[PDB]
RNA sequence: UGUGGCGGCCAAGCGUUCAUAGCGACGUCGCUUUUUGAUCCUUCGAUGUCGGCUCUUCCUAUCAUUGUGAAGCAGAAUUCACCAAGCGUUGGAUUGUUCACCCACUAAUAGGGAACGUGAGCUGGGUUUAGACCGUCGUGAGACAGGUUAGUUUUACCCUACUGAUGAUGUGUUGUUGCCAUGGUAAUCCUGCUCAGUACGAGAGGAACCGCAGGUUCAGACAUUUGGUGUAUGUGCUUGGCUGAGGAGCCAAUGGGGCGAAGCUACCAUCUGUGGGAUUAUGACUGAACGCCUCUAAGUCAGAAUCCCGCCCAGGCGGAACGAUA
RNA sequence: AUGACUCUCUUAAGGUAGCCAAAUGCCUCGUCAUCUAAUUAGUGACGCGCAUGAAUGGAUGAACGAGAUUCCCACUGUCCCUACCUACUAUCCAGCGAAACCACAGCCAAGGGAACGGGCUUGGCGGAAUCAGCGGGGAAAGAAGACCCUGUUGAGCUUGACU
RNA sequence: UUGGUAAGCAGAACUGGCGCUGCGGGAUGAACCGAACGCCGGGUUAAGGCGCCCGAUGCCGACGCUCAUCAGACCCCAGAAAAGGUGUUGGUUGAUAUAGACAGCAGGAUGGUGGCCAUGGAAGUCGGAAUCCGCUAAGGAGUGUGUAACAACUCACCUGCCG
RNA sequence: CGUGCGAAUCGGUCGUCCGACCUGGGUAUAGGGGCGAAAGACUAAUCGAACCAUCUAGUAGCUGGUUCCCUCCAAAGUUUCC
């Protein structure tokens, strides 16, 4: 079960893809499991499940919401074990609503939290954190 | 006309009456029940807040994903010369409530406990218990005494003891040493009573009260911090930037009527010091302070199962705002009240224990020593040595 | 209190049948003052008059959750009723909005009062002064619930209230340890695995407890570690001037800039958040009244986010037990 | 469906070029298309135009604007969510030292009452003197309501009111 | 007594109040009930009262009615009904009984007949008006549950025990 | 700042800056009158008619006030015509 995280993308983010779709920029509308409270802007951390905007792209998928799920993290996040890891980006892929991915392989690293959460990612993976 | 969107609210109505603690050592509001079954002990301590460090440890908790896996928890040094007994005090039951009936003192009485008597100690003739003690080797002294310990073996239910600290022993700069009550729970109160007059002028160690692993709740006043605002102090909303007045307040006190304002709604005044009972903290380890023998002196306190090398918890360049810890130790996991230097009563728990973050045994795998002032990278200054070679001092 | 809003009685009929599971035609008894009306009792030597920002409390006519009864309730779900107002009821686009409508997340995005809560608390974006332009009317000065552009938000040091800080009262003066009258009050909701691809189901579908592991929302602390500050003006660089010049530095309302101890500090770092009693709906044991029955008339049982005491916070023109006492 | 065509009542003619849900269109958040995940917004066409229309000016246009309006790349403490620092006050002391305002004053419930009391009635209650703050209440102060109505009270403007 | 759904609303007849007026009572107050006043001593009263607050039942005061897990407690006055109850309590009419009722606990509940008109069927059981006798201790041209028609199981009416 | 330093200031940001530019002295225009690149602007802190004296104590079906005691009697808000 997931530990969790110190979280940075909150509404209106641009993260950058690592997929084959034709898609660069996702852009995060709201944040799937969250519920409220007064004034606070909804996040998302590595590992979470985002809804997303393309922004720009192969023409066909501009214009609609897809479930995205979020992979590298520009905020620091602690593990139990003591250390504090860090990316150089923002990166996410185009996820169908169960939790399988509409790529074929991964530009880049994976977080393992977020290889460890999700079935059907970690065996896509460049390198695992 | 009503709130449009909902909320919660700000801050705890019970612990309102937001002003400087009557006291500044944590009173123990509430001792334990006691079952005449089980054999007698005290039950709360005294220690000072000497610190903060990590550990490291390999957990056992089968199903979590930290199951035999190397976490690093946080910690506090708590340092604690073992207490001095004085005396013993007993107590009634009755329907106005708990009157207490009868107060005795050792012959003995030390001098920073002599100090606990005195607004100055610098003037006066150190009277206190002079003509008291006289009773204890005449033999018109024995007698009405132990009409008395008769006394209290009759009609008394409720049994307590009093004991002084040790502060010939720590690295403060004060020399007045605590009296605090404490409370003795076991058999029919004659055992009660058979135990602690033999104990008057003794030492009571911390093997004794405290053990491993156990969950003890920690009784002291808060670091303090100054007549504060309301955004501070009670944690709202500041204010848009546009504002003719300010913008770190409540912008509405109250509504037009019940034309009054309500002790509800958040106000100026003190932030911090006021006293506090947190619960449930864990002991990771009860140290050893340095005894000598055999010409050596021995000080592995910090000295780990799985490293064995010469340390004490002390770390480089000592704790800092405080002093050296040479006396025994108690290591809470978690955090604290108080300052440094600042006086934590202990206690065991009201609330009989079983769940499995209880019974939790503990073993450690590292204790640091890296100088907290700074930024540290070595763990013993011999070590040092021996990465950095030679000098231009040598 | 007509209109608005909410709810009862009677029962032709809707419902494959069957008035009443769930509804209710012709009719008729009422409640509310979160709708507009009626009227003008009070204020014209003046109660600052639209909606948003922020904060608290109450109601409940119960949207979630807790506890139960009924369905045209096989299971998943869905519908009506009961005690229950403990704890919540969110993020965005167009609009000045009160109202409206769409995206997304969700246990749920119930409704209202508090001088249509709240301008010596803010904002002045709308209306509702003086400048200006049209689109109807008039011969005209001028006029528009027809639209536009720009248009200064004054005071607190007096009483109270509320928050905090000294003190007052008694027992001879003074100091140590303590008891507790009365007030304050706290925690909350949700996934996964397991039961289990099981009960139920001829299919499609698809439950529950006890036991694990995490999470939100709220509260009380803390600075070992990451993060933020930095005039230790701490030490590297560096521009213009200035002491003849090298070594030693100064002025440019902190010169700029690089890394920075201590202390402050953040769901942007870690730590903790809990026990018993009487009983509401309701379901029940013995048993009359009323030869038989019957939860009720006398007697006896279980029972819950409610209630109350405790755990915790403050300690009375309330005491107590102990030492020194010029 | 649609209306090129045909008649028929009327006035001094009866709206010819162009140009639109506009700084001008009640119904209205008019409707097809364009920009957004979502748009009473902005822009591109459609004209039925309550009340568009030609020196009472009509349609257009390079430069220009402390003018009115929309959207994209840049950049930010404007927000999520607030932290810490510096300067001067505020604070405490010696010396000097004014104002507005003031029936009498100053803890609450509900009740009646000129129908929203600090004083009345029934209950709750009431313990010297004071330092810093706050902005609920005094239907707070500030000015014989600037809105409306009356007055056999006026003035600035205008014509077919009367002289 | 006129308008109005009504108003602590607009409008009129007769008498008596209040305004101008205090005094006992209705806790409370212009109008409601008692009584109208120079300064006071004894006495008896009105309307209203007689647990304490508060003068007066601190009477061996009378006969009944009523329990509420939202009881009730006085003219104007300051909270409300249609509709319902096997709480308990008074009343009104008419039947069932030692010739054996009312519980309860047992045995019967027929054929011509599936009575005819309608309908794909109307075996007693949506429906329509019509609605008889052989047998008897007693069985109705039928009280409900159930089916496409029935089947199958009750109840009207009588029997044994019981008093 | 708004019982101010000021009966219209001060601060950062702003518009113009060889032309219908920006200022000193002497001079002409006087209150139903002057002057106006035109807001009813300006005419000595006053302007949709300046200031000083008089006529003047201007008029008011409307506001506010209206000074010693005791004694006796004690009303009206309705009717015609404005």
């Amino acid at each position: 079960a997931k530990f969790r995280i110190s979280l940075g993308l909150p509404v209106g983010a641009v993260i950058n893809c690592a997929d084959n779709t034709g898609a660069k920029n996702l852009y995060i509308i709201s944040v799937k499991g969250i519920k409220g409270r007064l004034n606070r802007l909804p996040a998302a951390g590595v590992g979470d499940m985002v809804m997303a905007t393309v922004k720009k792209g192969k023409p066909e998928l501009r214009k609609k919401v897809h479930p995205a799920v979020v992979i590298r993290q520009r905020k620091s996040y602690r593990r139990k074990d003591g250390v504090f890891l860090y990316f150089e980006d923002n990166a996410g892929v185009i996820v169908n609503n169960k939790g399988e991915m509409k790529g074929s392989a991964i530009t880049g690293p994976v977080a393992k939290e977020c290889a460890d959460l999700w079935p059907r990612i970690a065996s896509n993976a460049g390198s695992i954190a | 006309s009503h709130r449009k969107f909902s909320a919660p609210r700000h801050g705890s109505l019970g612990f309102l009456p937001r002003k400087r603690s009557s006291r500044h050592r944590g009173k123990v509001k509430s001792f334990p029940k006691d079952d005449p079954s089980k054999p007698v002990h005290l039950t709360a301590f005294l220690g000072y807040k000497a610190g903060m460090t990590h550990i490291v440890r390999e957990v056992d908790r089968p199903g979590s994903k930290v199951n035999k896996k190397e976490v690093v928890e946080a910690v506090t040094i708590v340092e604690t010369p073992p207490m001095v007994v004085v005396g013993i005090v007993g107590y009634v039951e009755t329907p106005r409530g708990l009157r207490t009936f009868k107060t005795v003192f050792a012959e003995h009485i030390s001098d920073e406990c002599k100090r606990r008597f005195y607004k100055n100690w610098h003037k006066s003739k150190k009277k206190a218990f002079t003509k008291y003690c006289k009773k204890w080797q005449d033999d018109a002294g024995k007698r009405q005494l132990d009409k008395d310990f008769s006394s209290m073996k009759k009609y008394c239910q409720v049994i307590r003891v009093l004991a002084h600290t040790q502060m010939r022993l720590l690295p403060l700069r004060q020399k007045k040493a605590h009296l605090m009550e404490i409370q003795v729970n076991g058999g029919t109160v004659a055992e009660k009573l058979d135990w602690a007059r033999e104990r008057l002028e003794q030492q009571v160690p911390v093997s004794q009260v405290f053990g491993q692993d156990e969950m003890i709740d920690v009784i002291g006043v808060t670091k303090g911090k100054g007549y504060k605002g309301v955004t501070s102090r009670w944690h709202t909303k500041k204010l848009p930037r546009k504002t003719h007045r300010g913008l770190r307040k409540v912008a509405c006190i109250g509504a037009w009527h019940p034309a009054r304002v309500a002790f509800s709604v958040a106000r100026a005044g003190q932030k911090g010091y006021h006293h506090r009972t947190e619960i449930n903290k864990k002991i990771y380890k009860i140290g050893q302070g340095y005894l000598i023998k055999d010409g050596k002196l021995i000080k592995n306190n910090a000295s780990t199962d799985y490293d064995l090398s010469d340390k004490s918890i002390n770390p480089l360049g000592g704790f800092v705002h405080y002093g050296e810890v040479t006396n025994d130790f108690v290591m809470l996991k978690g955090c604290v009240v108080g300052t440094k230097k600042r006086v934590l009563t202990l206690r065991k728990s009201l609330l009989v224990q079983t769940k499995r973050r209880a019974l939790e045994k503990i073993d450690l795998k590292f204790i640091d020593t890296t100088s907290k002032f700074g930024h540290g990278r070595f763990q013993t200054v011999e070590e040092k040595k021996a990465f950095m070679g030679p000098l231009k001092k040598d």
